[PDB]
């Protein structure tokens, strides 16, 4: 049940909501007031879910898949067959997720950590609000959302990205696609550069922090630190889906037509829009 | 097919690989204990695994882990209730004890040295060439608690050599004592220094280091301990 | 509100940093650079020395020539002008020879010979820092992970312009050097096959970048919130457990019912972030050699 040093942190207090009642733990995990808010919804939304697959005449997960309304219904409700049980499950999820986010908030302070995670747990929070709130309202239905559902989201994702042409050229888009890649090589790096330094040669002695800044050195001509690439992580992540967020808000939003051609901008400038030769002239 | 070889392939290579991830993550804590320090009776499906020796840097030693798991400090907490899994209420002070979120862990009393076997950690007076290259100087600026009351004085910097980093503010008590204050725990203000953690009343309770130009990972724990505890117990001295 | 350490808040500095001297020839190590003060609020603030060597000039000079082969090219697509060359930057594009001369070392040099030749320099350019990766770490008597985690990346991009060019018969299969081009070939590389969408590994491979970046801000946010005790001296944390250790791995724990040690979320970390290219990599290599389209091969398995 405790990890051999556990004892001494389980004190009582650091909630946010009802003081001792739900201060507790069960197994390794610890419950707290919004322990129970998220059990609750996520008790509610996976019923929902299930209710949805009979409607819907299979069991089959690969082919389960939950629609929100369509466009004629606007932001309005829709019969549940028809697309309210979406939106109850997407007021679940939110629920489950914002819950999820203050339990971590409050093991924190029982703790007496920083706030960072649920701190960068609220940009994740946030992309989704952005693909099933802030878009459709934005946009005008809630139909402009994705579905639930293993493959059926997959072609929203392909569909909705074919409907402005190539979506590589949606500039935010590219931003955030070099985040993903710069985090995944930087997790990459200092994941690698611990263990070297922890696990080293046979019958060597453990290398210093020093000797990892040295390595790097050596290597690039640079080294950020130890407390340099922690705060780099963070970073790159919270950039990523960050611009994530963005380069959806904007898409069919504030520009409606192929992405491609929003680069017509730049070439027509005109000091050089008319000189003939290269590609676009 | 080929392909549905190998898909069939990496996920079972995939199930190996968690295995073997989460094996390594039982080196410490583990095994598993009742609230009494029994050893409890489901440890869950993963084995511990084979124990592993770090053999460390400056003649220092050798550490074998999984090994024998001890805290080496005896706990102040009691039972507030007759069955498992809630709170265990201090029976003291929490502060004083070190329970809660001010606990610090029984760390070797040496500090941390240097790729050359040096102190790794330094007043900035000992550091020779070091000095504030940006930023508001702290030194000479008086500390402020969470009560709105000056609890001492900034008289040094103590930095971290080899990343060229301010880790704890020394500040100069009433009496003349001095205590180390984390660097993280701090806000460098233009005219002071604002500690929100800790009531004025509370400085002289954290713990002192033996020697004065060297911290060890033993009172760096009970310092950042103490300091970190005063979130949650200076709560009622704390009122913006 | 209380102080979070993204940034510093005060700056100190001492006496250039030359650094340990293990086996490395010191010789080859340059001069300390300047120091950063921009730099010095977020991580460190000095700058160099940097180690030059054998492989790092081969490989820097490799480097430049593919670099600047490619620059050639453009300027001559640009009709040398500086202001052609700039509006049309993007959409320049140094393609693969024709299908036509297949494997062929022999295409015009307008018709796809340039390409190899930067080819060529860019497989010299990368392989020589592969082995001073390695190289770097042996002089310091460190563990080779940086160099056997660098081989992941080089797996997918070995795959894509080599490995995968020389199994289906020819060239042309492969990247163009270009900023627009590039990415019209990856979009019409899934076209092809049917929809990379159902191409597993493709979708392992999201998993795994996905979760870079879950893991990345759980391990970062983490150590973060735990600095307060030293957490970011994560070597003396290993090798002694301190509170920081602790509150890490209970935060975890009390959330989520499971946790690593110091060393152990490490080890999660390097396996999450290669896992991407090197299922990445199978994904590709199989996409046309054995597997012509992913929708067809989806629904039978074969
Ligand atoms: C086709 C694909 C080919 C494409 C090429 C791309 C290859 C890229 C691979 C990169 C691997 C990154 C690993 C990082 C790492 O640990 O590096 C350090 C590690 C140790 O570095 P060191 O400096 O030598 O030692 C320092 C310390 O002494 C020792 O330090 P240490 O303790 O840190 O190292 C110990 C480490 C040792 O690490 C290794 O030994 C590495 C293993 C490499 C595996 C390669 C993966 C191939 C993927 C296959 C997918 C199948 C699809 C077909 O332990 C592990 O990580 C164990 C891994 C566990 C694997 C689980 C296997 C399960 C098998 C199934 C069992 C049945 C399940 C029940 C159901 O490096 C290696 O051991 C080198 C591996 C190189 C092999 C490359 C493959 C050649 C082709
Ligand atoms: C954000 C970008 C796009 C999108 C584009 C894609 C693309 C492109 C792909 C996926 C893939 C996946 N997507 Mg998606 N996906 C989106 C939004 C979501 C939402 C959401 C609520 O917002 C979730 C939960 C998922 C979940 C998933 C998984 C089924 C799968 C692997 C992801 C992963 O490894 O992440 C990293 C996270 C972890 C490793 C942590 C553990 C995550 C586990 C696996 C979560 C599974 C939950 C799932 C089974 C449903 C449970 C809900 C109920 C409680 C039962 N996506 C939006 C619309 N998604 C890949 C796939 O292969 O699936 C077809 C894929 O190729
Ligand atoms: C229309 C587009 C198609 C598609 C077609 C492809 C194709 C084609 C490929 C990918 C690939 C990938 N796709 Mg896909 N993909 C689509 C939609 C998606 C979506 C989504 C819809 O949300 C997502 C999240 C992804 C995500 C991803 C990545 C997981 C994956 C590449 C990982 C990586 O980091 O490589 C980045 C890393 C590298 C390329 C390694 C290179 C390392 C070298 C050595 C670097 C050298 C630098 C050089 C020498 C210059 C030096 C630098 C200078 C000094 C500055 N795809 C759709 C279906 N996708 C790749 C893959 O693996 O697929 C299975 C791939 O080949
Ligand atoms: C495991 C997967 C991830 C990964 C890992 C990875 N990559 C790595 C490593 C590892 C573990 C290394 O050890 C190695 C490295 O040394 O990094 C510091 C590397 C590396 N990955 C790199 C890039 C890279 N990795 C990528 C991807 C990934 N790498 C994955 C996501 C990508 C993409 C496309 O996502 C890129 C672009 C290099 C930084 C470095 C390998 C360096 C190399 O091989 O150099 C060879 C040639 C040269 C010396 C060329 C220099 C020519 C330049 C001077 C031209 C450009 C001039 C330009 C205009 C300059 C200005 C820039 C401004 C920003 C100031
Ligand atoms: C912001 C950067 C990245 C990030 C960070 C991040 N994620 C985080 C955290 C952080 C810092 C946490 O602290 C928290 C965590 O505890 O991790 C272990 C979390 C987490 N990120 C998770 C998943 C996740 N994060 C993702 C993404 C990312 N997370 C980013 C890339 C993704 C994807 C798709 O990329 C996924 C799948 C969880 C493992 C965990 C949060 C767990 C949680 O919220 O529990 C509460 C909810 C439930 C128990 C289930 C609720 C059931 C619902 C009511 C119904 C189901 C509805 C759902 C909409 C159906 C979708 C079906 C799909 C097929 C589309
Ligand atoms: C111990 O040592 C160390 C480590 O440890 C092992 C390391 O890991 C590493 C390795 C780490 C790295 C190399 C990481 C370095 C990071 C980067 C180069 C940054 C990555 C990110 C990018 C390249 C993306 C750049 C994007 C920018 C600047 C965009 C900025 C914002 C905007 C333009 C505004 C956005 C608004 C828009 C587009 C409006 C749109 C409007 C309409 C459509 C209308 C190092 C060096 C190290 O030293
Ligand atoms: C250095 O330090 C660090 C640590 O340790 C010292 C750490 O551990 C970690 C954490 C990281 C790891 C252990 C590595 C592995 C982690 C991942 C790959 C992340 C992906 C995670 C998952 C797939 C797990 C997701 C699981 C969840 C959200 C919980 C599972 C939960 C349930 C089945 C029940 C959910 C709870 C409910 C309903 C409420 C509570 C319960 C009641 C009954 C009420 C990090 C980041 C770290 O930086
Ligand atoms: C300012 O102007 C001057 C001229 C000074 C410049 O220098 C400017 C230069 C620029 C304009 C340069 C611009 C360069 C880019 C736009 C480059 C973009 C590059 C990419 C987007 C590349 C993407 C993908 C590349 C891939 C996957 C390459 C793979 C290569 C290989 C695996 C190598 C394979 C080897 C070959 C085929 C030959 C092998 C032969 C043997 C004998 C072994
Ligand atoms: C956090 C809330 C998330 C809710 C997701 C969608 C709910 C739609 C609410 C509309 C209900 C009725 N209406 C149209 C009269 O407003
Ligand atoms: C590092 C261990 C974590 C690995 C995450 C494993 C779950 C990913 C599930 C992806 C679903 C994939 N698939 C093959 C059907 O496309
Ligand atoms: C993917 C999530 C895995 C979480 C693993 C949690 C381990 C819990 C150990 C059993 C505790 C049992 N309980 C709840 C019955 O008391
Ligand atoms: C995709 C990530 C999945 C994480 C793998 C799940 C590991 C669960 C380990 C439970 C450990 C149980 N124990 C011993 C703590 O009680
Ligand atoms: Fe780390």
């Amino acid at each position: 049940a405790l990890l051999s040093f556990e004892r001494k942190y389980r004190v009582p207090g650091g909630t946010l909501v009802g003081g001792n009642l739900f201060d507790f733990w069960v197994g390794p995990f610890y419950v707290g007031f919004f322990g129970v808010a998220t059990f609750f919804f996520a008790a509610l939304g996976i019923i929902l879910i299930a209710w949805s697959a009979v409607l819907q005449g299979t069991w089959n997960p690969q082919l389960i898949s939950v629609y929100p309304p369509a466009l004629e219904y606007g932001l309005g409700g829709a019969p549940l067959a028809k697309g309210g049980l979406w939106q109850i499950i997407t007021i679940c999820a939110t629920g489950a997720f914002v819950s999820w986010a203050l339990r971590e908030v409050e093991i924190c302070r029982k703790l007496g950590i920083g706030y960072h995670i649920p701190f960068a747990f609220a940009f994740a929070i946030l992309a989704y609000l952005t693909l099933v709130l802030f878009r459709p309202v934005m946009m005008g239905a809630w139909g402009y959302a994705f579905p639930y559902g293993i493959w059926t989201h997959l072609d929203w994702v392909s569909n909705t990205g074919y409907t402005y042409g190539n979506f590589h050229y949606n500039p935010a888009h590219m931003i955030a696609i070099s985040f993903f890649f710069t985090n995944a090589l930087a997790l990459a790096l200092h994941g690698a550069l611990v263990l070297s330094a922890a696990n080293p040669e046979k019958g060597k002695e453990m290398r210093t922090p020093d000797h990892a800044d040295t390595f790097f050195r050596d290597l690039v001509g640079y080294s950020i630190g130890t407390l340099g690439i922690h705060r780099l992580g963070l970073l790159l992540s919270l950039s990523a889906v960050f611009f994530s967020a963005l380069c959806m808000i904007i898409t069919g939003t504030i520009w409606f037509d192929q992405w491609v051609d929003w680069w017509q901008w730049w070439v027509k400038l005109p000091w050089w829009a008319n000189i003939p030769g290269g590609i676009n002239g | 097919d080929l392909a549905s070889l190998a898909i069939y392939s990496f996920w079972i290579f995939l199930a190996g690989l968690i295995y073997y991830l989460q094996t390594e993550n039982m080196r410490e804590g583990y095994p598993l204990e009742n609230e009494d320090g029994t050893p409890a009776a489901n440890q869950g499906p993963f084995p511990l695994p084979k124990p592993k020796t770090f053999i460390l840097p400056h003649g220092r030693g050798t550490l074998t882990v999984p090994g024998p798991e001890s805290e080496d400090r005896p706990i102040a907490l009691a039972r507030t209730a007759v069955s498992e899994g809630f709170p265990h209420a201090p029976t003291g002070d929490p502060m004083k004890d070190g329970v809660g979120p001010a606990s610090w862990v029984a760390r070797r009393d040496l500090p941390e040295l240097d790729g050359h076997g040096h102190n790794k950690i330094k007043p900035m007076k000992a550091a020779a060439g070091f000095h504030v290259s940006a930023g508001k100087n702290p030194i000479g600026l008086p500390v402020r608690g969470c009560d709105l009351e000056i609890a001492g004085k900034v008289v040094d910097i103590w930095v971290d050599i080899p990343e060229q980093m301010a880790r704890f503010l020394e500040v100069e008590l009433k009496d003349g004592s001095t205590r180390l204050l984390p660097m993280q725990m701090v806000k460098v203000q233009s005219n002071r220094v604002h500690v929100n953690a800790l009531s004025s009343d509370l400085f002289a309770g954290i713990p002192t280091i033996k020697s004065p130009t060297e911290v060890t990972l033993l009172e760096e724990d009970k310092i950042c301990g103490y300091v970190a505890g005063g979130l949650m117990y200076a709560a009622p001295k704390r009122k913006s | 509100a209380e102080y979070q350490n993204i940034f510093s808040q005060v700056q100190v500095r001492g006496p250039a940093d030359l650094g340990m001297t293990e086996d490395v020839n010191l010789a080859n190590r340059s001069g300390v650079g300047p120091f950063s003060t921009l730099l010095g609020w977020f991580g460190n603030a000095q700058l160099g020395p940097i180690y030059l060597g054998s492989l790092g000039v081969l490989s820097l000079f490799s480097g430049l020539m593919w670099f600047f082969t490619i620059g050639i090219w453009f300027w001559y697509q640009a009709g040398w002008n500086p202001a052609v060359f700039l509006r049309d930057l993007f959409f320049f594009s140094l393609e693969p020879p024709a299908p036509e001369y297949g494997l062929s070392f022999a295409a015009p040099l307008k018709e796809g010979g340039l390409w190899l030749i930067a080819s060529f320099f860019m497989f010299v350019a990368v392989w020589s820092w592969w082995g001073r990766t390695y190289l770097r770490a042996q002089a310091l008597g460190m563990g080779k992970h940086t160099a056997w985690a660098f081989l992941s990346a080089i797996w997918l991009w070995m795959v894509l312009g080599f490995i995968r060019p020389i199994l289906m018969g020819s060239w042309s299969e492969a990247v163009p050097y270009g900023i627009f081009s590039h990415l019209d070939w990856t979009n019409n590389f899934s076209l092809v096959h049917g929809n990379l969408f159902y191409n597993p590994f493709h979708g392992l491979s999201i998993a795994f970048l996905y979760g870079s970046a879950l893991l990345f801000a759980m391990h970062g946010a983490t150590i973060l919130a735990v600095s307060r005790f030293g957490g970011e001296r994560e070597l003396e944390q290993i090798a002694d457990r301190g509170t920081a250790a602790e509150r890490a791995a209970l935060f975890w724990r009390w959330t989520m019912g499971f946790n690593a040690t110091m060393e152990g979320i490490h080890r999660w970390a390097i396996w999450m972030a290669v896992l991407v290219t090197l299922t990445g990599g199978i994904g590709i290599l199989l996409s046309g050699t054995v597997v012509d389209n992913w929708y067809v091969w989806g629904q039978n398995h074969g």
